[PDB]
RNA sequence: AGGCUAAGGCGUGUCGGAGUAAUUCAGUUAAGGGAAUUCGGCAAAUUAGCUCCGUAACUUCGGGAUAAGGAGUGCCUGCU
RNA sequence: CCCUAACUGGAGUCCGGUGAAGCUUACAUUCUAGUGCACAGUCUAGAGACCUCUAGGGGGAAGUGAAGACCCCGUGGAGC
RNA sequence: GCAGCUUGCUACCUCGAUGUCGGUUCUUUCCAUCCUGGCCGUGCAGCAGCGGCCAAGGGUGAGGUUGUUCGCCUAUUAAAGGAGAUCGUGAGCUGGGUUUAGACCGUCGUGAGACAGGUCGGUUACUAUCUACUAGAGGUGCCCGAGGUCUGCGGGUAAGCUGCUUUUAGUACGAGAGGAACCAAGCAGCGGCGCCACUGGUGUACCGGUUGUCUGACAAGGCAUCGCCGGGCAGCUACGCGCUCAGGAAUAAGAGCUGAAUGCAUCUAAGCUCGAACUCUGACCUAAAAAGAGACCUCUUUAAGGAUUCCGGUAAAAGACCGGUUUGAUAGAAACGGGAUGUAAGCACCAAGGCAACGAGGUGUUCAGUCCGCGUUUACUAACCAUUCGUUCCUUUCACUU
């Protein structure tokens, strides 16, 4: 047979493509560390997206200087507290939990998600890590966080997400002494990311139900006569006659979205303080208006509005320090027109 | 060939037939083929704004008539965007015949063309009149 | 930024928004929106319709 | 004819709730391209009533012919 | 058709009632190779495999329908 | 000699049927590699070839005739490789050809009739039991009881592959014409993942115009595919938009260093250094049902907490999932904001005219009227009342309460 070759249909990469196993996206590689030392993680809630006119400073492009309209999508990132400090013993196995600590004092809201831990042991837990990380146990340093929804009006929920963000300094004594100095605390977003830099967005993507191969997987539809001969949209064949079984690789129904993904290289924009500079008139579409301190990331990001979203610094960038943006025009103007 | 500024949706696919617009005398040209596209299995060639194409003369004059040239589409109906997020479009589809490197054949291009295949074949922007 | 006008409506074209239309003579015109462009498409006049601003112009001329 | 209503016959072309996927039977619409699909324009689409103008090859002079190609058409006022 | 999308009504999905049929020696959670009447879920050697349920379209069970209608044979027929 | 991918030979299996060609759809495999990657030789100046070795990660397309396979032809293209999977794939499709019954042409036959000749026409049956795969759940297994955050035994990937233009550079090379590579940049083709600010489609919510008819006329409505036509918010979606790198290690062909056998020389016999789109790490998705069945912290034992009732949507085929519950803005109403359509009915005047009655229609009240599966303010109503598990269940096999 003269074989026509087509690429196979979807990608192999994501399976199996069943629905994630928690709202909240997990990180499983950080970057290494090259500087002061720093939370190397955020995470907000996507309100909506909007576009601004922002003059290009992109080095090499076609349209550097001129005016160009970047589709951005405005989170609300409000403070977050670094709740726990845990460390990590390394050895042949892999990472295990040695030990943590959890801060003293906590928000009241906490309850909702795990019972509030009391404040009991927070200089002798401190001691015991401090004694670990100097005899040599103790490999890295991470700290735990928590979303603060209760102020957020367009996300109903005031249950704090948790979640485990790496520090990002040089000696793990380093580490420790700025997780000591960060523990408890609501440390803003402009404390960890700067305007203008790139970021890695991971977020459960937006759930399409149970749907088909040729939405699924993107297979061809039949054809001509064989449109209307009672399979349109079903997969032509689901294997030879030998190997006498259906292959994972075949493109086939199921669970389409709500996956988590990660988007590498999507760039900061602006890191605002009130909601007012950017909600369109009418508010934003099922959302409301923002009333908590944001950023605009360029571009998509995936999940829909309200979903949580995980932002870590790039751990593939491949450009430069690429400076402040120019913003000329956040559009405001209504989404429902 | 050089990047444009705008994002182009390749409109045109091979079989349309598309008034020429140049004083060449070919009036009607098809689209047989198009330069720089590998395309994949069942799709067929599609030809957007900017794009130098294989065309073979429908209607025109007897010498230039079932002959196979080589075409630029200055414009298209089907909408593109520029830059700075506004989207441009055309009453009707147009192509001008020219050679492989850009240089069109006739002297003078009746109606407007497209500002992006002015600023990737300058001589098709300059032997044009009216620019869009 | 260059400020754009809508053609049928009057309204200002927002940036980073609207169409640019042009016929085969050269002419262009600014459509802020869908309705505008296809109120435009089935022959109607500015002039002829209240809603704009040219209608509305041409109804206070007396 | 088809559509809408009388009279007359019926709600029995004798299973119901529910509004949440894929897929399927039958339909509506689909940008730009317009047969590139296919064994093949299969299917679908186009046109369509009436009046008037005009109507080719060829022909057994009967036809082809509604050939083709075009224009008009509503409502109101007043009349012949 | 490029290249599919959205929408409508009936199915399907879920729920209440009613309610059959067809395949079936047995067991059976399989996958690879060999062997075997030379095309094995059951043999041999390995590799995998916790069980049960729902939806899906049909890879396999040389799936089911059926004493092959093609070829041959019958000291079998019929029609011409 | 190999392969068994062409035709043969054979008759071992199948005639109580393994649905028979070609195409289409989708998945996979081999390398004897067409292109992409790395080398060696040249009768390799460069460009471009020619021959060979390693290499299967990716790519290998669109069309005209023909039923075709094959083959020719066209214009692109990095190239438009071949072959296997029951000549992969009809409980997937198609039915063009071959292989039924009808008929015609030619040739055979006295004839019925025949042709490995041509032509026209010619029924594609099934509610999925088991298994396999794809997704979604319920249990037990592990386990102080529960929750949360992680680790990583493993599984998967192409998550990228490849061109065009500029620079290098009209430089190296060359007598000239002609004419590269390292690094860098931009864009594009295909693939992947995600998203709805913009543009487009739909949008049988909605708004308006209008045909025929019915409800007595106006008004308001029914029906005719949403009657038809025009417009369109939200939602979904592409024809729109965002992102889509390496680096490092070990290596194949190969190129070397040290070095003997063989006092020298030798890339090999030990040893060592480089060397690919391959492999591994790195990314990314999944991953305590990892039987070595995990680590840590917190809360608390008639509790911690879970589920259901209740109001929902970031989710949803059923399950599941994610939130809120009077210390509350979870859904609805009221109002407002923001939007869709296009200026409502009634009344006043004008209206081509008609002696009049009437009069399609125009203008003002009126950027009106109608509507919003969006937001805000607001507890005005409804998120209340409970309920069950965390007790084997009775027993006084008791840690009891008549
Ligand atoms: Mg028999
Ligand atoms: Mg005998
Ligand atoms: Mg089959
Ligand atoms: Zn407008």
């Amino acid at each position: 047979m003269a074989s026509i070759h087509r690429p196979k249909r979807g990608s192999l990469a994501f399976s199996p493509r069943k629905r994630a196993k928690s709202h909240i996206p997990r990180f499983r590689a950080w970057p290494e560390a090259t500087g002061e030392p720093k939370l190397q993680s955020f995470a907000g809630y996507k309100v909506g997206m909007t576009h601004v006119i922002m003059v290009d400073d992109t080095k090499n492009s076609l349209t550097q200087g001129m005016e160009i309209s970047v589709p951005v999508t405005v989170i609300e990132t409000p403070a977050i507290r670094v709740a726990a400090i845990r460390a990590y013993a390394e050895d042949s196995t892999g990472e295990k939990a040695i030990a943590e600590v959890w801060a003293a004092d906590l928000d009241p809201e906490l309850k909702r998600r795990i019972p509030i831990p009391a404040a009991g042991n927070q200089a002798e837990a401190l001691e015991n890590i401090g004694k670990l990380i100097e005899e040599g146990r103790v490999s890295d340093v991470r700290a735990v966080i928590y979303t603060l929804p209760k102020s957020l009006t367009g996300v109903p929920k005031k249950v704090p997400d948790i979640m485990e963000s790496g520090i990002s300094a040089r000696d793990l004594g380093t580490k420790f002494e700025y997780s000591k100095t960060i523990l408890g605390t609501l440390v803003s977003v402009t404390d960890v990311f700067k305007n203008g830099t790139l970021v890695d967005t991971a977020a459960i993507t937006i759930g399409k139900g149970t749907q088909g191969p040729v939405k699924r997987w993107g297979i061809q539809l039949m054809k001509g006569k064989h449109s209307r001969q009672g399979s349109l949209r079903q997969v032509g064949t689901l294997g030879a006659f030998n190997p006498s079984r259906v292959s994972w690789r075949v493109p086939q129904m199921g669970q389409m979205g709500y996956h988590q993904r990660t988007e590498f290289n999507k760039r900061i924009l602006k890191i605002g303080s009130d909601g007012e500079e950017v909600t369109p008139e009418g508010g934003f579409i099922n959302y409301g208006l923002v009333r908590g301190d944001y950023i605009l990331i360029k571009g998509s990001v995936p999940g829909p509005s309200k979903r949580l979203i995980r932002l870590r610094d790039p751990i593939r960038a491949k450009k430069a320090d690429l400076g402040e943006p120019n913003i000329l025009y956040i559009s405001r103007e209504s989404k429902q027109g | 060939m050089k990047g444009m500024r705008s994002n182009i949706p390749r409109a045109l696919n091979a079989g349309a037939q598309i008034a020429c617009v140049d004083n060449t005398g070919a009036k009607v040209v098809e689209i047989i083929s198009v330069k720089k596209y590998r395309g994949v299995k069942n799709r067929m060639p599609c030809a957007g704004i900017g794009d130098m194409c294989v065309v073979s003369v429908k209607k025109g004059t007897p010498e230039m008539r079932k002959q196979v040239l080589l075409a630029v589409v200055v414009r298209q109906k089907q909408e593109f965007r520029r830059p700075d997020g506004l989207h441009v479009s055309f009453e009707d589809n147009a192509m001008v015949i020219t050679d492989e490197e850009g240089i069109p054949k006739g002297t003078d291009i009746k109606g407007p063309v497209a500002r992006e295949v002015a600023e990737r074949f300058p001589k098709i922007g300059t032997t044009a009149s009216i620019i869009v | 930024m260059e400020q754009r006008k809508c053609y049928f409506c009057g309204k200002m074209l927002e940036p980073g928004t609207g169409k640019l239309y042009v016929k085969k003579d050269g002419s262009t015109y600014f459509m802020c929106s869908s309705k505008c462009m296809s109120n435009f498409a089935l022959g109607r006049l500015p002039r002829r319709t209240e809603w704009t601003e040219k209608g509305k112009i041409q109804l206070k001329k007396a």
